[PDB]
């Protein structure tokens, strides 16, 4: 080390106040003041307003989101879509509960959760499955050649429901990528795109109705910042 | 012809870089100037319109008696590496994505306070870049300095 | 049982446990591989070692060089679509060609997953009289700048002489940012996945032909199972169509490997390759 | 009890699976797959996206937030303001980084803390006052009168600066108001206002600059909520 | 602290020990050039061990 010996000027290392993210470095004088001898109201008197319990922005990803609510009739056939294609996790954190939370965060690595509820009444049948090709805008080439068709898509990471015997169904997706998490400032390289297609037809005239969930577990949020690009 | 920083040179042969940086900031005033600049580190993006330091790690230093500052950047990025370039200044991040891992900013927080019958209005800002100590440098399969010579005159 | 109202054999269950036999009763064999074929396979990560031909060079000059980018040989390369006409009747006859290419062992493998990490091995094959042959990488784009250096001086540089050692094998390592990286095309442009690379065969004296075989280094690792690709039968290779200036195979094929016969088919007229767009 | 012997439908407690604020009670059958036998990588493989710390809702209110950054010359008196008045919270969760955070959370009850830095070259002379009024929209006839004059401030919960002495000041307003907290989807009740007042004037001609900073403490946050009004 | 009177970084001080981090926190990673390169570098002794053409 370069050796200095100071006499004129304290090594003010008070006056170095960081409040969880921002670090104050003062010369001079640092004041405070308020009313003095502070106590609070036991909780008895107020916390009418809250649950006895608290939220983090861990959860607020960890509850589940709707994304669709619809139906499909019995004119879709095999092979053919239900259910409009989902990007994980681009289609779920432009919700706005998400995305108020995941703003302030460089970025995101978590496995993501897509559940899909299925309504019938005992006189319907039909199959369809759910399945997730991995990393479609790193490789576009291979993307429709492996969701245009059953039995392509089936050994693949896939999820099915018998209309008749599953009302409910969920598909685990952990993250995977060529990188270490999903960069939120600049929403690149999605790992993931969930697509529904029909195992078989139905076969009366009643539709089917649908709900989509998502949401998040195994959450790791990034580093803090800004997060505004030009244009 | 534009020439390599120390570590421009240093990392030259190499493609790939990662680690902490150490940047210094020299204020060349007296103890009768004052200011309060914001060093805040932007990891993941520009600074632009509607970008607001209070996101970031940030520090506010009052710079009456103090004249230097120093910090170390660390490495947040999504690529465990980031490329090895040509230099710009005058670019963003969005721009040169692969190569930097955010912008940092140098921002004042106020006017420069002086009296001009006794010191100066004008104060330099020295910036100084140091590579911290996790500074890690991989895939020796690039040049971009060549190196040469001179003849005795 | 067998039968039920519950999924009786979903995937996350086929991968660990199989369904009771018909007879009810242990429906195993013992693993005699080794007893028979005299070896065992278990794994494609030891198979991709294996080394074949994959793409050659042919339709450029007597040159000293010979530059392309190394993942481009991971994938299978392009199917094209060959029309051929009738130098008599003049219509129009419609196959399948592998322009200068073929797809390798490693490709096979390759081409059901998604993410690669691990160093390439190219192996050159020359013609007569060539005394050397020299390999080195760069980095295919020198970032920032609108072009890139046509010499370098700190690069690998990996000299083989060929009428002593007629086969110049080469290693190229795995030099990109990220974990695993990527080997498919893609439009992503803001910061890239792919450690993009060059590969620089070099002859003295300067050649025409070179014929390269590649295959997996010991380091090869796949990452991530997306599914079949799309196939061609391999039956296809001789089934042709007779027309008045000679045969039109349904695949055709060029001399990639310096050790195949040269098939007699005609040239065709025009080549497309198969989009992902073109499929019905 | 009214008492219920039933041997036809399975009380099926399980399928009734809360997700952290949704809560799913299913019948038939609930299905889950994906790839099996999950591992994660390392930290060191991953985790340059992060920083060695995890920040929760509560923290990003605990952050300073710059509210003003302005300056005021020799030509304002005393008992004229130097900075504009601040209402507490109002002014200061309408910043993004606090809005969007506060977001989905029915109210808050908080003690909020206004700190504000001042510039000075030691040739410089001049205090200046800084006050907070208690709950300035349930006394309106009493705001003006007790922030217009020094004297009448500095009676009230105040924080002083000479501004040859102190180069930062921070003032600690508890929460108070004749409720539990602060209704955040109609922002009603703000518990201050705070003022800045000019104790003496300026001596010089250089004018001084000064940045205001807020934030929250001893933070309890309501119940979650959509938060959205008619109009 | 960050900033001071004295001189913040000097460079007899830089060849040994680096100035706060900007985070007050430990701003290190750890070092993974073997596990993504293959190899470690750390000494330009051993780089130029590397031959190169030079003139003709």
């Amino acid at each position: 080390m370069a050796e200095q010996i100071n006499e004129n000027y304290e090594n003010k290392q008070q006056l170095v106040e960081q409040t969880e993210i921002t670090t104050f470095e003062n010369d001079l004088i640092v004041l405070e003041d308020g009313p003095q001898m502070e106590e609070s109201l036991p909780f008895a008197f107020h916390g009418q307003h809250t649950d006895n319990r608290q939220h983090t922005v861990v959860n607020f990803l960890q509850r589940p989101q709707v994304i669709f609510d619809s139906s499909w009739a019995s004119d879709v056939p095999r092979n053919k879509q239900f259910m409009d294609s989902i990007m994980i996790p681009d289609d779920i954190i432009s919700f706005p509960m998400f995305a108020e939370k995941l703003k302030g965060f460089s970025s995101l690595r978590a496995t993501a959760v897509i559940t899909v509820q299925f309504q019938t009444q005992p006189f319907q049948a039909g199959r369809v499955m759910l399945g997730s090709f991995p990393l479609p805008t790193l490789n576009p080439t291979r993307v429709k050649f492996a969701t245009n068709h059953v039995s392509r898509l089936m050994l693949l990471n896939h999820v099915q429901c018998d209309i008749a015997k599953e009302t409910e169904v969920s598909l685990r997706i952990p993250f995977v990528s060529p990188y270490n998490s999903y960069d939120l400032v600049s929403k690149r390289f999605p790992w993931a795109k969930v697509v529904g297609l029909v195992y078989s037809p139905l076969t009366t005239t009643i539709p089917v109705d649908f709900i989509v969930y998502g949401h998040f577990e195994d959450v790791e949020l990034g580093c803090p910042t800004s997060g505004m690009l030009a244009q | 012809i534009w020439q390599p920083s120390h570590l421009a040179y240093i990392t030259s042969m190499f493609k790939y870089w990662t680690g902490s940086l150490v940047y210094t900031f020299k204020f060349v005033k007296t103890d009768y100037h004052s200011g309060r600049v914001e060093v805040s580190f932007h990891p993941f993006s520009d600074y632009t319109t509607g970008t607001y330091s209070d996101y970031t790690y940030r520090i506010i230093v009052d710079l009456r008696e103090k004249s230097e500052f120093s910090v170390t950047i660390p490495f947040i990025s999504p690529v465990p590496y980031k490329r090895i370039s040509r230099p710009d200044w005058d670019k963003p991040y969005s721009k040169y994505a692969h190569a930097s891992t955010g912008t940092l900013v140098l921002k004042a927080l106020t006017s420069l306070k002086a009296t001009n019958t006794v010191v100066s209005n004008s104060v330099e800002i020295l910036i100084e870049v140091n590579a911290g100590d996790d500074f890690n440098v991989i895939a020796p399969i690039e040049n971009i300095f060549f190196p040469f010579s001179l003849s005795p005159g | 049982s067998n039968s039920g109202t519950e999924q009786q054999n979903p995937r996350g269950s086929s991968l660990l446990t199989d369904p009771e036999s018909i007879t009810k009763s242990d429906p195993y064999n013992p693993n005699i591989s080794l007893l028979i074929s005299g070896e065992v396979f278990t794994n494609f990560r030891n198979l991709i070692k294996r080394v074949n031909f994959r793409k050659a060079t042919t339709l450029n000059g007597k040159r000293i060089s010979d530059t392309f980018d190394i993942n481009s040989l991971i994938e299978a390369p392009r199917l094209d679509i060959a029309q051929y006409v009738d130098t008599e009747t003049k219509e129009a006859k419609y196959g399948f060609s592998y322009f200068w290419s073929a797809p390798t062992t490693l490709n096979i493998v390759a081409e059901m997953y998604a993410l690669y990490r691990g160093g390439v091995r190219v192996k050159v094959v020359t013609e007569k009289g060539v005394d050397f042959v020299r390999a080195t990488v760069s980095p295919q784009q020198t970032y920032g700048s609108d072009v890139a250096p046509t010499t370098h001086i700190s690069t690998p540089l990996a000299i083989e002489q060929i009428p002593i050692k007629g086969v110049a094998e080469f290693q190229i390592p795995y030099y990109a940012p990220c974990l695993s990286s990527s080997f498919r095309a893609n439009s992503e442009t803001f910061y890239y996945s792919s450690g993009r690379n060059n590969l620089d065969i070099a002859t003295s004296p300067p050649s025409i032909n070179r014929y390269y075989a590649v295959g997996a280094g010991d380091d090869m690792d796949f990452s991530i199972f997306i599914g079949t690709p799309p196939c061609i039968h391999a039956s296809q290779t001789a089934q042709f169509t007779k027309i008045k200036q000679g045969k039109v195979y349904d695949l055709r094929y060029d001399q990639y490997d310096p050790f195949r016969e040269v098939q007699d088919g005609t040239a065709f007229l025009n080549a497309r390759s198969i989009e992902d767009s073109d499929l019905l």
